[PDB]
RNA sequence: GUGCUCGCUUCGGCAGCACAUAUACUAAAAUUGGAACGAUACAGAGAAGAUUAGCAUGGCCCCUGCGCAAGGAUGACACGCAAAUUCGUGAAGCG
RNA sequence: CGCCGCCAAGGUAUGUAUCAAGCUUACAAGUUAUGUAUUUACUGACCU
């Protein structure tokens, strides 16, 4: 039902190596959400890793922008939940066989066959995006992913073979942390730690810091833009613009809309394509 | 277990409807009174897209896709409804109750030139004159004088109708219209009719000229009379006109 | 959007 | 790794030439969802009296069969929607 | 002058809710009444 030329294979599955050789059939395995008859393509990515042949079809790759066979994003490299929590929509899909599942399939195939470039319905929204998944977004990852799975009798201490058994050897793995939208185990337990990452202590007292010491202006930050940029927060009291340390002062009447902006730069507000520094004011006429 | 029996009741009876669609893919009333048993459940997500795949077997059909547009317009969203009474209007152009109802909710709605772009392109299909002074009457009823005298120079072209001749004449009765009165008097004479006079229209020109003065009301009845048809007036009206003639004058001795 | 974008042409009348 | 050539000065050291990167990687799996059939208990068997030959239509139901034969209980599932005749409400228009 | 050599469907029904092996990837993973012609029913454990 289902014939292609090419595989989406995002860069942790490829491997270390640019030369790689790659075999290729014609009517392969099923996927293991719909059972389709894509075509399954095997590959060596390195020399300790397994092959890691194909997880799903290219169909269901097209509706979210998914990888071949790990299940991570193209864009990122990140799950699928992270994404549409990131972006709060879900552009659902059924969970059962033949109520409504190969019907919307089918036909999302069918519409889909003029472009083959883009997804369905990510199109206009991947692009407002490089706010909140940027913070994660790991560049040169770990190539654990490739090495292969546990093999048998090292645990039971029979593997006749020793070192050439070609999996791997003492990793004891644990039963306590190990599909398509959800629900995943670690998965909760990154959100969690994207939830509880490492700002400055709060100090204990009636929001009276509305100062704050933003610096790093040199020639792309300008006075309009940033007054601009709290215009959209609130209205101003007093601010103003030293340039002998190209920092700015700006401060608020009842703190919590600068306190949305303290949740904006601590390290974050990227403007003009700048990391800009951020420490805290005075607030105590020092 | 309220929880459960209310799921089986629902999931029974959806089983049941949706085997009955199953079976006979034809016949209508079963997918518009399972789409209006979820709409008595007031919060739904789902049946637009069970009318959406209603209409693909049968688009052709009025009441289906009067149910779905009245159905929407029961509800407060307007902007769905528009998608798909757009869809639904140029999808059946010639059907009339699209349109009426289209309309009638924009009667509910404001008065916005969207509206006059909808009424042009009602104009635009060639309906007949139950659709053209209909919406000559819905410029009346917001008092427009030169929009209303704009969109009518088109609608004698295409009815000839004496019904339609008497009515162009409607602007003495409104606005009095001196000199274009004069100007449509004359478009009255020199049209079809040009050796019988359709026995209609010389009768309300002389109606609106004795309720004037007296211009050229001699000529037209007794003096133009070179497109009689063979006694000039049948025996109904001829003493009319002369007692029409008599007792409305200067009365000179 | 929610509405789809509407098509008028640059001389002419609204398209459908 | 292996063979050949003193080719370079010890049979041994060196140098060159030739051969040129397989494997649904496992004997396993913490294993994975487990549909048929059989057993338990229900319901029970088309055609306006009874026993009933059947051949058909449909698609989100299958089985035996090499089937564009055939048979599976007519292989099973096929049910109340009355439409315009009377009246009420609302809308569009005309005198 | 010496045909011809036989299987099966047609019958002991099949639609269900639980309970293993067969096979499958070993992978994505932090108006009472009478008389009579006349039936219809009912009773007596009526009867070879
Ligand atoms: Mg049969
Ligand atoms: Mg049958
Ligand atoms: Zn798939
Ligand atoms: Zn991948
Ligand atoms: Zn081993």
């Amino acid at each position: 039902w289902e014939d292609a030329d090419f595989p989406i294979l995002c860069q942790t599955c490829l491997g270390e190596n640019p030369y790689i050789r790659m075999t290729k059939e014609k009517y392969g395995k099923e996927c293991k959400i719909c059972a389709r008859p894509f075509t399954v393509f095997r590959w060596c990515p390195g020399v300790r890793m397994r092959f890691k042949k194909t997880e799903v079809c290219q169909t269901c790759s097209k509706l979210k922008n998914v990888c071949q066979t790990c299940l991570l994003d193209l864009e990122y490299g990140l799950p699928i939940q992270v994404r549409d929590a990131g972006l709060s929509f879900k552009d659902d899909m059924p969970k059962s066989d033949v109520n409504k599942e190969y019907y919307t399939q089918n036909m999302e195939r069918e519409i889909s066959n003029s472009d083959g470039t883009r997804p369905v319905g990510m199109l206009g929204k991947a692009t407002s995006t490089s706010d909140m998944l940027l913070k994660l977004a790991r560049t040169t990852p770990y190539y654990k992913r490739n090495r292969p799975h546990i093999c048998s009798f090292w645990v039971k201490g029979e593997c006749k073979r020793g070192e050439e058994c070609p999996y791997r050897h003492e990793k004891p793995t644990d039963p306590d942390d190990p599909r398509y939208y959800g629900i995943n185990d670690p998965v909760a337990d990154k959100l969690l730690k994207r939830a509880s990452t490492m700002p400055r202590l709060d100090p204990p007292e009636d929001k009276t810091i509305t100062t704050l010491y933003v610096g790093g202006l040199g020639d792309t930050i300008t006075e309009t833009d940033l007054r601009n940029h709290f215009y959209q927060f609130g209205e101003i009291r007093t601010i103003t613009v030293v340039q002998r340390q190209q920092c700015a002062f700006i401060q608020f009447a009842t703190r919590q809309a600068a306190e949305v902006a303290a949740e904006k730069s601590f390290n974050k507000l990227i403007v003009n394509g700048r990391r800009l520094n951020v420490k805290w004011g005075r607030s105590q006429a020092a | 277990t309220d929880e459960e029996e209310l799921n089986d009741y629902k999931l029974r009876k959806r089983k049941t409807f949706e085997d009955n669609i199953r079976k006979n893919r034809t016949v209508i009333s079963n997918w518009i009174k399972y789409a209006q048993w979820e709409e008595s459940l007031k919060e739904i997500q789902r049946a637009r897209s069970i009318y959406e795949r209603a209409l693909d077997v049968d688009y052709r059909n009025i009441t289906l896709w009067l149910k779905y547009a009245e159905m929407e317009m029961k509800n407060r969203q307007v902007n769905h409804a528009r998608n798909i009474w757009d869809r639904a209007i140029t999808t059946l152009p010639r059907v009339n109750q699209f349109w009426y109802k289209y309309t009638y909710m924009e009667e509910m709605l404001g008065n916005v030139a969207g509206a006059r772009q909808v009424f042009e392109r009602w104009m635009e299909w060639q309906p007949e004159e139950q659709a053209w002074h209909s919406y000559i009457n819905f410029e009346l009823r917001y008092k427009e004088v030169d929009r209303a005298r704009t969109i009518y120079e088109r609608f004698v072209l295409v009815h000839p109708d004496v019904k339609n001749w008497i009515k162009y004449a409607r602007f003495e009765e409104k606005h009095a219209y001196f000199a274009h009165a004069r100007k449509v008097y004359e478009r009255a004479v020199e049209f079809f009719g040009d050796e019988h006079m359709d026995e209609h229209l010389y009768v309300a020109f002389a109606k609106f000229e004795e309720n004037q003065k007296e211009f050229e009301r001699v000529r037209v009845i007794y003096k133009y009379a070179l497109d009689r048809i063979s006694k000039q007036d049948a025996q109904e009206l001829f003493k009319n006109y002369t007692i029409f003639e008599k007792k409305f004058g200067d009365r000179r001795g | 959007s929610n509405a789809l974008a509407i098509q008028v042409d640059s001389e002419g009348k609204i398209k459908y």
